[PDB]
Formats: structure tokens, C-alpha cells, sequence
């Protein structure tokens, strides 16, 4: 594709384009994912 | 299946009369959908 747009040459990224208006299943949402490892070692982290 | 009667039709039909077809039991074959000419738009929607 030489580096130029055209048939079967698609770039590999979409938009949202979100507006106040769409429906209630389509808005956007912020995720965050916390990840931890239950194993033997210093305890660096942990509660009150 | 057939596809070249519907693409390669001499005459087509108007706006207000526009032409329905069913095509079921069938093999798809959508990589002969590429020579209908130098420069054609292809858009899809829901599926890559």
C-alpha cells in the first residue's frame, strides 16, 4: 500500500464520537482494573 | 451464488423502486467484489 490509503489498505484505528444524546447502552465508561499477587515476599502494601 | 446478475445488470432501478433480492443457501464469495473498477467506496458497518 506504499503507505497511502485505498482497497484493502484500512488504518488500524476508529473514533467514538460520543454526544450527550445516544442511548443508555452506548455512552462511555472508565474502567480501572487493579491487579495484585498473593505470594512470599517483603509485604510492601497492605491495610489498616 | 449468484452476485453477477445483480452488479453486472444493464438496467437498474429507480430510488423510489429500489431493487430487492434474497440470496440464501449458498457459498459467498465477497473477494470478486474487487474489479468493479479503479476507485469504488466500501463501507461496513458492525462487522470488520
Amino acid at each position: 500500500c506504499n503507505g497511502v490509503a485505498g482497497f484493502n489498505c484500512y488504518f488500524p484505528l476508529r473514533s467514538y464520537s460520543f454526544r450527550p444524546t445516544y442511548g443508555v447502552g452506548h455512552q462511555p465508561y472508565r474502567v480501572v482494573v487493579l491487579s495484585f499477587e498473593l505470594l512470599h515476599a517483603p509485604a510492601t502494601v497492605c491495610g489498616p | 451464488c449468484p452476485f453477477d446478475e445483480v452488479f453486472n445488470a444493464t438496467r437498474f432501478a429507480s430510488v423510489y423502486a429500489w431493487n430487492r433480492k434474497r440470496i440464501s443457501n449458498c457459498v459467498a464469495d465477497y473477494s470478486v467484489l474487487y474489479n468493479l473498477a479503479p476507485f469504488f467506496t466500501f463501507k461496513c458497518y458492525g462487522v470488520s
